[PDB]
């Protein structure tokens, strides 16, 4: 809800940055990502309503235990506001922040090998609105220079001419690009009835957009009282133990 | 002593009656003390959209 | 021999593995205490002719005021629990409720989201196996009252043994005309009309004589917990609204006459002690439903 | 010999009148006794002693 | 060819046509809350100590007083919601309520008389027809729960057709052993005990092959829309307690063992939709004799 | 000839002789409606965040007040209910309890009421014997609904001849197909689906032709006299709990399906009217037992 409302390219880097990969992936199974299904929606028919559930409903999902199933997740929390289940990724990673496994090397993440074009097939870019395509966008990007695969980047745009158009013009080693950049990435904000729409992303982001204006005044005294006397998880020392699997 | 919400519990030695039917006075009046923002919620409700 | 069983134990599907934690039990649990609500505003609207019981309890239901051009639905707590009972039935059913509806909509009454509170009866016998020999013919019919018909063809008397699973609490077995039965290496008793037997206890013999056909009803009960608002009349309603309208059409799916039968067989599957506990409060969700249909009735 | 009682007063009731009517009238006095007709939240954490 | 049927689905008689408008609706509405009242006037007597309670509820609903050298019997509107019911039941029996007593019975209490605010699951499972061919036995027993036994003594297998009407919403078929059953002009699928099919679709065949005996269970639902005061365990208990005082003693119908039997029957009927509309009030009426009668025997 | 009867029916053991006076009738009357407030108190707990109701109903209840700690048995009233119910069902029973502590129990409320002044309806079938020829075999399968399946395998037609008491009110025959049935030494009629009956009117006899079988459906209704507290579906579920909390495990007894089983197969039995006397209280102890025990879980 708080990753929706960045509506800068600045605003959403600083949230990356303070927050970790913990509220990027999510603890409950959920069901397949890609299959069809039959849905109710009795506010317009009678009858079920067909639709295909992906990976950018809001709504927790299975994944894979690997560097494309997290890039994945982390895509989705970014555009989606909802993570995935990606089972027992180990303490290391989910100290360290979402911007850190997208851009720094102390990870302990290879992301060399990380196929663009397939995991926008994945996350069904298609399905997507101007907003989530640049937030997409974004964090390629920052993997692409993190890698050194900038060449790859370009090629993805140059095959995908509608997101060319409305591709980022950020270089995430240079500050001034960010300083200066205009562009408007906010998914949710305050503007609306209290209505059901037919789709599953549909009804789900109206329901993060009906729920921002209470989230605004009811999270400040909520949060302060559970982390009154506890320990900051992003960046815990620790004895740095072990890293299994990747 | 302090309860779990920050209430205090007094413990006393006490009448029955007089526990029951002050204690659910308390019960009564306690249902209908609502937080601001709740407040708010309920009157935005009854009010146009504007 | 010949191995016979009752219809409805028959490869349970597996249920539901999501909204099981405590914050959707709050959500199933505040659902079904305003729709009970619901339900009395639109007796008192209808005895006051007046507008006013039921504009309040439908604004603290669906948060929206009621308008004359559209179609008053529950809003998107209707929304919600419809598409989350069905998670419950079955694993291939989706999961598309997204969890800040879940706790939003938890938080509009103050409600203990405990499902082990009470206790309540299920009459379905379960009958896991009978087994005869080659000269005799068996029958099972029914699921709240099983009918066990047997007959004999062969020279002797043949021995039937019965199964009636380990959950049920109490059986009590009824003969068309006296019979004998008896636990594994055990005495025969002498011929009586009525037993009432422990399914934990054993196997069951029953000595079946070769002159008429022999019918044996079976009637059993069987505790489990349930929460303090659970009643069997609005869940068995809701279980058939449901079943009407639609929402048990999955693919590779089992279909009951009864919640009696359904929570019955998914307690005998090889995990069903952590099956009813899903069933439970697709239970709590279905009274829930059955309340909220009838206050906005939708032809 | 000790005991305790709970000293509620005395509250006469006649036999041929109403019983509910006369537990009506009582209620409302008794209510003004414990002081629990008017909308209140007890605040008893401060009389303590250490 | 032999054919079968439900009993309870055979010759339903005609039902009254009276006491159907708005004014005598609202007399059932108001006997109904009034009857209710009363059996409540009970718990509240226990509580109080004092029999002022039940002479509240008694006068109300009599108009009179009660006194202990009369038998309480519930005066005027007991009297007229026993003949109303009379008259629900067949069409032959006469409607001896004024439309005046009915009119000033009704302004007792304020209700709106409006049946089509609710719903009603009924149980009772429609079986039609069942058609079998020859050298074959098809036994129907059972109104809530069918048993259809089925048995072939003939060299091969044979089709036997199943007709559940076209009211009933569902239809579970639950067999003691797995059986093969498909729509007309359909390939059979593998054997299976259960099977859920919507009646409107189609006549349906079941493959029954030689050897022992095969039983089906048939349960059904069908929805009626009802008030939103209508307790089917109310209106059961009603309709036992009528027909056990006489009150559908009438020359020229038929008796069912219960209030599901009789609805479902009426709405199979050649035109099932005109009389559907006054079981459900016949419904109502009973829910307040049940009421009225266990609070003031006679 | 051969005689066929309903199991249920078969010896009903003699029924405890205790605790039916006039103060121990009081007893049940003052525990089941302080039950009742205990089980509304308990949700009105679980609806709300504050826990008076249940304090005080259960401190009125068991005459102690509830403790996080120690486990909720109910108090000295749970314990006398219990042992009464073990009392009523068995003259075997060890009744130990002693009367003092039963008039105690029952200062604690006043109840506006008695054990005679309501009715309830009973839905068990009474077939005290079926009487056939030699060649024709009859079974008989079912309480709630009796099955009576009849088969001729001789020459011609046999007559078979039904009774059942003549205690029920009315009993209702339907047959999977038509047949005929006739008072005794009475002519036959015509052959219809559904017939309604007087059990007082005499033994029936029903032809029975030769070729398929023939299966006759029994519905019937009795009326007994209960206290205007009484539910059938309360009673009902408290008769299950209490068969599963082994209060009726006493050596040289019947076991019942149903409390409507248990109270009809009493009734139809020498000294029948001074038994359902004592059926009637155990049946209110039962809907006491039952709302205390899903308040109070053990």
């Amino acid at each position: 809800m708080d990753v929706l409302s960045k509506g800068s390219l600045k605003e959403l880097l600083a949230h990356l940055e303070k927050t970790p990969l913990e509220e990027a992936i999510s603890y409950r199974i959920g069901t397949v990502p890609y299959q069809n299904v039959l849905i109710s929606r009795n506010e317009y028919y009678n009858q079920l309503y067909p639709d295909t559930t992906s990976l950018i409903d809001g709504v927790s999902r299975e994944g894979q235990r690997n560097v494309n199933g997290l890039i994945m997740s982390i895509i989705s929390y970014v555009v989606s506001g909802s993570g995935h289940y990606i089972p027992n990724i180990g303490f290391m990673l989910l100290r360290r922040s979402i911007l850190d496994i997208l851009t720094k090397h102390d990870t302990g993440l290879v992301t060399n090998n990380l196929n663009y074009g397939i995991i926008a097939r994945n996350l069904t870019v298609s399905k997507m609105n101007c907003e989530q395509r640049k937030r997409m966008l974004i964090c390629f990007k920052l993997l692409a220079y993190k890698d050194g695969n900038q060449n790859d980047y370009e090629i993805y745009l140059n095959q995908n001419i509608p997101l060319k158009q409305i591709a980022p013009n950020f270089i995430p080693g240079d500050m001034r690009t960010v300083i200066h950049n205009q562009d408007q990435l906010a998914i949710v904000g305050i503007p609306l009835t209290q209505s059901t729409e037919l789709s599953i992303r549909d009804d789900n982001a109206k329901s993060y957009k009906l729920g921002y204006v209470d989230w605004y005044n009811s999270n400040s005294f909520l949060r302060e009282r559970s982390e009154f006397n506890l320990i900051r998880l992003k960046d815990r020392d620790t004895k740095y133990g072990k890293l299994n699997g990747w | 002593y302090p309860d779990a919400d920050g209430n205090d519990v007094s413990i006393i030695f006490s009448g029955a009656m007089s526990h029951a039917i002050f204690t659910y006075a308390q019960s009564q009046w306690n249902k209908n003390i609502i937080k601001l923002d709740d407040y708010i919620r309920e009157i935005t409700l009854t009010v146009p959209k504007q | 021999a010949n191995r016979a069983t009752s219809a409805f134990l028959d490869n349970p599907h597996p249920v539901g593995v999501n909204y099981v934690d405590e914050g959707s039990r709050q959500f199933v649990a505040v659902a079904e205490l305003l729709a009970s609500k619901l339900i009395d505003s639109s007796r008192e609207s209808d005895e006051s002719n007046s507008d006013v019981p039921f504009v309040q309890a439908y604004s603290k239901f669906a948060d929206d005021n009621p308008r004359h051009l559209r179609v008053k639905t529950g809003g998107k707590m209707a929304n919600a629990l419809t598409n989350v009972i069905r998670s419950y039935y079955s694993i291939n059913a989706p999961a598309i409720v997204p969890q800040v509806e879940i706790d939003r909509l938890a938080s509009k009454a103050t409600v203990s989201g405990d499902m082990y509170n009470s206790y309540a009866i299920f009459n379905s016998v379960p009958i896991v196996e009978v087994l005869s020999p080659a000269r005799t013919t068996v029958s099972i019919v029914g699921s709240d009252r099983a009918d066990v018909t047997m007959l004999n063809t062969g020279a002797g008397a043949a021995n039937i043994t019965f199964n009636f699973g380990q959950i049920a609490e109490t059986v009590i077995l009824k003969g068309s005309v006296p019979f004998q039965l008896a636990r594994l290496n055990q005495p025969m008793p002498a011929a009586r009309f009525t037993y009432k037997l422990r399914p934990l206890d054993g196997p069951f013999i029953v000595v079946l004589p070769v002159g008429n056909p022999l019918v044996i009803s079976a009637t059993a009960a069987t505790r489990i917990q349930v929460p303090l608002a659970f009643n069997k009349a609005l869940v068995e309603s809701g279980f058939q609204t449901a079943m009407n309208d639609g929402l048990f059409d999955i693919q590779n799916v089992n279909y009951y006459s009864s919640f009696d039968e359904f929570i019955i067989s998914q307690y005998h599957a090889q995990d069903g002690i952590n099956r009813v506990s899903t069933c439970v409060i697709l239970g709590l969700a279905l009274q829930a439903y059955d309340q909220m249909r009838r206050a906005l009735p939708v032809r | 010999h000790a005991l305790i009682k709970e000293d509620l007063g005395q509250w006469p009731v006649e036999t041929g009148i109403s019983l509910v009517n006369q537990a009506g009238v009582f209620a409302v006095q008794l209510a003004n006794k414990l002081g629990i007709d008017k909308p209140f939240v007890l605040d008893a954490g401060s009389n303590y002693f250490t």
